[PDB]
């Protein structure tokens, strides 16, 4: 019965003596070994997508398993630095620097060293005079653009190089500038405010273009050198074209769009919604593919990020004082480590190591997570 | 048939019941006169350039207004008014949005006892600009007493040469939740709950938006449409 | 400082945003009085047997008023009353709630202009009955008028004699949103959105509740307390 | 490599001449073959979890399915005999009859032919004057207890060996009897109304028991004799016990309960929910499982049920004019099957046969579906 | 533009100024609304079988309104109700002039028969809708809201709310009935307030005293 | 018992049927008082030398006012106020009536409700000018509403002190159609019949007096 | 001139601070017209024969009344109407006083503005007892609100036939001390001291009339 | 059970019932309060320095208040203000009692001062907040609506509601001192409006002529 149907099987997948054997479909045992490996990877709890799927070259002795050895789950450095808020923090392209903007007056950088893997004050910069909300890096991580609250009417461009100010930017007093994107081409930047100046910029200070109707939240500059994707005030994401004027609808919710983030692949969008949680949208099928479950949010700003390898895990804040990760293919949460005294709002990851993640709360820490001792 | 769009721009600072149960109204007797088919309504907020005293910035009450209509299936809270630069006069914002709808409704103003009121206020409406508006596009006023609209439409000449144009609703389920009143209410410290619409009333309190110090922030500052005319 | 639970007995036929706001001012006062602590607020809907006029079954009303308070913290939809055979006068019914809280919080009477002012209809109240309300429980009223209030509290003796258990709370944000008008208003066919709380009105369309058959089905037939009285 | 281990791994499960065999971790190539076998059973779709669920027994040249040819898909009868509705219909504890309980006057026995699997009228019952609502069989479907609308206040007991009307029942004029349920003892059924009745009543007509202070909507007799599932109008389910007077909370929901049926397990319910759609709860955790999504039902009541072998399948009505079949571990709907005009209310499976189906309409048809042809 | 003819049903005794003041502002009001023209307005006074307190002979009162009708253009006065032995209903006088009479005829009344339609249990309701549909009102008032109100309250006149046009006046002409007559009874000169060839006549044939 | 002479001033643009009732109520009440025989009344409109106020010329209205009155018989127009170069302050209109009637009845002023009102407004009326208006000829008002113009006699000291002079006759009919409402309604080309003598409605028709 | 009694019944129940200024007010009204000379009022509290309507006996009613008139003059007490086995309608006291009064000034009846109303209520007044009262000796009405009082008049005939001989006086003070809301304080153990005279707020103290 | 003494700071020219019957009136409210006890009442007639119209020399109004509160037994008339050569304010004046008098005192007064505590930019917010907050109110009022009215829309007065007490009065007594002085200047007779002594009192001294 079954035994001799396992027999069989052997000896027809060994003619590949058994012709002695024999006394003593197509190639059918091959694939049961491969559902085998694909229930294997499905089990998987902290999986990595890449170079590990659509691949036959995985041992069969032992069964498969990711080490979740590399994986921040202890708090190492507590850069209790900062005097009241740490409103953002983020981290370079090249993962080698980190820059923390705080409420006062400050923007920090803290440079690792890829030796130890340990953070250190390198430069600061001052001017601010509403405090820092937003940061954003040059592609070659040459400048930083810093822009501040609601009612902050100039933004400062700095020079990471050395710290000095560079041409700051301000068209009027009654202004407001919160959003700012680089371009691709590293040249021009695009900033945008809740009022409704939605400008189009040179580096010098000088101004290129700009539209009108639309009071944007959250900016992002494609990879086509010419889209802009802006956030409304109807709960939509709109796709904006220069030297055309034109304008396509992609997304629409029921809700604010706190913020929003893209992929790499430029795929993708994760968002965080008022009254609910965090959600990620498909561009092309224009379509939501999951709700992760739980978050505590209001209404107040609160960002996430994309990480791991193939970015694949999804971390996000919240305002129970912790800070949730999730794996891209559950409704549950994998892991709400805890530490933090007030609220968490810019959680990040760092882009090139994928073992560094940044916290920054509202009592001034930026405590940072690494693997567990 | 006809087909009507009603427009209605004010202030909005903060949104109440009756903002919407005067859309309710309007549709329910333009609809029962049987010579009328409303399909749209518009909420317009005034722009910052209006100066009025303790007026919150614009994009507040734009929120505040986009949270309220999430479940109407015919209202919109269009803004084009309230990026202008400069202060826009009723005339031009009418005649804005009724040369949109073409490049046929017609669109039609929503008002209320005050309104109608203030025509008579010396130098705060040019004549050209009401008989414009009460003889080109129209006039739809919902009031407490009838006899008050009635009588002020016959004091005038130009409103009762016009008066076919202009059609006075009754209402007799009473509410007046005044702007006023909710402020007042909400600097002390009440409660607001079923005067307006849940998510307006979180938004509010968790933004601390209204208090004593946004209050007192346009004393003495002649209004906009005076200082121009 | 003294536990208070507020009990609200009336009709709801059908339950409209002027029965919350109650128990909101009631809340506000009371806390803000300094002597006080509401913790607890009851709605009981009167059982069929009163043989009023036009009301309908009592299942319909009492889902209505679960769903109306279905996101408020501190309010329950109790239905003791409603289940009995026999009416139930409102000494029984407070006794009932008061005995029932121990096997410690007071219960107070929560009331409006229409039964202070019923209290005078001859054959309606028994006197023994309305010294001991008014002078072992309680009685909170809220009105649109305080004068009105204070001048019946004042003709009157045994009111007059037990007035430091009367508090007479004033409302200045009007809200009359009867259950005639809105009973009248559902009749013709109108919409009743933005004077109840959605679901409640959902409900109401989707049974059709109130008709002019259901309007007039109790004529000429005497009210329950004056056959029993 | 690879090839080698595949080798070793053969020739050490062939132990069980491989002495010949090497010249030219405990037993672990049965284990890959079982995860095969669990992959294949997790991608089947129409499963069936019995006998081929914690079974080692499964052949492996072919992949496993299950079949679809017993499944109900296709209609086969209309019975249109009624005139004004078909408010229920329900299957008998046998599996032989069906019992369609109509607008106007009538409930109606249809018995089925084994040898063909095809309905045919038997005997009809007459006499009701407000229609009929809910059906009720005994334990040996001997008898059946019919009631009528919210208004009713008799209900009617029959005998279905004659058609004979043995005792009716009405305690008071000012009455309302709308749900009943059958002890398992199969001599004594508890009645309930919207009122405020809630009875324990003798078969010959006279009462033992009864409660106050519950407006109880739908009943059900657990399988202890002595417990009883009772739904209230503070959306919960309760469980009443007398001879002891007492009761116990075990489910709580923030909508209207408008019904609910209880598996043969008595382990799970399963709930229509207002304004959503079909819920599923554990009692003995007392905690939600599923919310199947799809049912366009308002305030209205509308019947569900379990179905297939080993209660696998829910079946559901909806106001789309559609009925909608469920698998018991997905959000989606497996079969959308349409067919009738008006909407569908009462839908229902046979206990017994596994492939019979009853679809009861608002325009008067008894739809009867079985395997496609 | 239809063709209406406006017909008034009351006890007139005797005839003052604001009835023709009525028929005037009717008559404005109809023609200015834009779909409507006036033609013809009837004035029939009440016969004398009602037996009423204070009514005088029925051809005393004909002859008062034959006078103060006289030099009017478009306003006759119809005598089949004063020479009628039985007490007719106003729905079948009403019948009765739309049979003689294609234009359609209207009533014309005040706040006073809007009310009295109210009473409790005088007028069958089937007789009321029969009149408001079939015919029609126009209530010319001097309060507004009035009207509106007991259209509001009324479901018979909700549901035939646009066969009912209520017309505002704004000046103050409240010339009743009793108060000429309580002021003839006293010798109180009436002059201004009555045409003057009818208050001639009364003064010569000595009606009040 | 002492004879009296009743005159009444104004503009009168154009004349109603309002100040013809104001005659017959004030000769009733006159002769109703037991102390009194009126013999005359007497009507001046105002001549063309006031402010403008959309007034038309002093003959039209002189010519209206004799048509009004052409079929009474105890009220006459004078026309000695129209034919003048010089605005006239009423007290003088009084003292040349009252040399030309004893050239001896006593005059007294018909007024209305809004003359008490005025004599009230400061730096409007002189204080010997109401003294003299009121001790030598005196007052008669014709009012809507009584309790009103008793308030204003009791606060002014003037009126209080020649209280005896004043006299108050109240109006039971409520018909006061003014002249700004007429006025109003002839601009708008409504019907103004049987409000105005037939003579004065003809002839405003023929004329077309306002437009 | 002519001379003039005041003459005022009712029950002084008991007596305020109203009844003595409403003598005052109709004295100073009387005097102040030229035409009169006011020489004496009278106070004629009813009797026990009434139907009860908390009514305290005659005699604490009558001593009370004295003692609030012992510091006037020209006011007296007259305790006939007390000291009588059955019930009198007002013509009765009015022709006795007036037959005393012979043993001649005239008699005129001192009345408030309810008197007016209860003089049109049906089948409560004879119509000879009202042409009696209002033509042989007249009404003197002091009331807070005179238009409604002369609407009382104008409406009623025989009233207005007899409009000469009855007067009507406005009082300009807002003070109406009603006899039940001081018993309803006085009920309570509130205090009413100011609105009556001392004399009788001691007396009413010492023997607790009510309770 | 706290001690409390009541104060009025007003003209007097002249005193008349309605003071007195506004004294009593509020000590039985506060009695009858069940947590306060009155033990004191002061009138303090405001000096000669104000320079007004119709104020006589304050001598005069001493001695008539004198006269009137002398058959009282709990209230008396305080004499400072009329000797002091300067004017000063009323929170100047509640300060030197209180220092002078441990029971607290309290201000007596109407819907008037209420009423002008709103009029714009007459006095200041500071003064306002330590009169009401540091001493209190008894509003003694013929109606209640409006003073419940005024406190709501003030915030100031809203924020500090616990210190203010309102009472209403139902009994008509409205003898203000201008209708007295009017009456007084023409010879009617004010007997019983005002106390026995001081009437005679004005009468000898022929005070308004
Ligand atoms: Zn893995
Ligand atoms: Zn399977």
């Amino acid at each position: 019965q079954s035994d001799e149907d396992v027999i069989r099987l052997i000896g027809q997948h060994l003619n590949g003596t058994v012709d002695l054997l024999m006394q003593e479909p197509p190639r059918r045992l091959q694939t049961l070994l491969r559902q085998a490996v694909e229930l294997q990877r499905d089990r998987c709890l902290y999986h990595n997508t890449k170079l590990d799927n659509n691949l036959d070259s995985v041992s069969l002795l032992i069964d498969h398993v990711c080490s979740r050895r590399q994986f921040p789950c202890y708090t190492q450095q507590i850069l209790t630095e900062h005097c009241n808020e740490v409103w953002f923090c983020k981290f370079s392209n090249d993962g080698t620097k980190l820059a923390t903007g705080s409420k006062d007056t400050t923007v920090i950088i803290w440079q690792v060293d890829p030796d130890t893997h340990l953070l250190k004050l390198l430069k600061t910069l001052e001017g601010h005079a509403y405090g820092v909300s937003y940061i954003a890096w040059s592609p070659d991580d040459n400048y930083l653009v810093a822009c501040g609250p609601d009612d902050c009417s100039e933004l400062w461009l700095w020079n990471v190089q050395t710290g000095e100010l560079r041409t700051k930017m301000s068209q009027s007093h009654e202004d407001s500038l919160t959003s700012v994107a680089w371009n691709p081409d590293g040249k021009r930047f695009v900033t945008g405010g809740q009022r409704g100046q939605f400008y189009q910029c040179d580096l010098d200070g000088n101004l290129l273009d700009s539209w009108e109707g639309v009071r944007v939240q959250c900016l992002w500059c494609l990879s086509d050198g010419k889209t802009v994707l802006a956030s409304d005030t109807h709960q939509r994401i709109r796709g904006y074209n220069f030297e055309d004027l034109t304008d396509r609808n992609i997304v629409q919710e029921d809700h604010p769009i706190m913020s929003f983030t893209i992929s790499k692949n430029g795929r993708l969008a994760l968002l965080n919604v008022a009254t609910q949680g965090v959600h990620l949208w498909d561009l092309q099928d224009r379509v939501l593919v999951r709700k992760y479950q739980g978050v505590t949010q209001g209404f107040y700003t609160i960002h996430s990020c994309f990480g791991g390898h193939n970015e694949d895990f999804i971390a996000s804040g919240s305002e129970d004082h912790k800070v949730y990760i999730w794996h891209k293919r559950s409704e549950l949460p994998i892991a709400e480590l805890t530490g933090h005294t007030r609220t968490v709002n810019c959680v990040s990851w760092n882009p090139q190591i994928p073992s560094m993640m940044a916290s920054a709360s509202d009592d001034g820490t930026v405590r940072i997570w690494g693997p567990a001792p | 048939k006809t087909e009507v769009v009603l427009l209605a721009c004010g202030s909005f600072n903060p949104i109440t019941n009756m903002h919407l149960r005067l859309f309710e109204l309007a549709k329910d007797y333009m609809n029962g006169t049987g010579r009328y088919t409303v399909v749209k309504g518009i909420i317009s907020p005034v722009g910052d350039a209006y100066k009025k005293k303790g007026l919150i910035p614009a994009y507040h009450r734009v929120i505040m207004a986009e949270l309220a209509t999430k479940n109407s299936k015919w209202v919109e809270v269009d803004t084009w008014e309230s990026l202008q630069k400069e202060w826009k006069e009723t005339l031009k914002v009418l005649r804005h949005h009724q040369e949109k709808l073409e490049a046929v409704p017609k669109v039609k103003l929503l008002c209320g006892a005050d309104l109608l009121e203030s025509f008579a206020v010396p130098n705060l409406w040019k004549s050209e600009d009401i008989t414009q508006i009460v003889a080109n596009y129209g006039l739809i006023c919902v009031t407490r007493a009838g006899n008050d609209a009635q009588k002020f439409i016959y004091e005038s000449d130009v409103l009762w040469k016009h008066r076919s144009n202009i059609h006075v609703v009754n209402e007799w389920i009473a509410n007046d939740i005044s702007s006023t009143k909710i402020r007042r209410a909400l600097r002390r410290g009440q409660s607001i709950r079923y005067l307006v619409p849940d998510l307006v009333q979180e938004y509010i309190e968790k933004h601390n938006l209204y208090s004593s110090e946004s209050e007192d922030r346009n004393a003495g500052v002649i209004l906009a449409p005076l200082q121009r005319n």
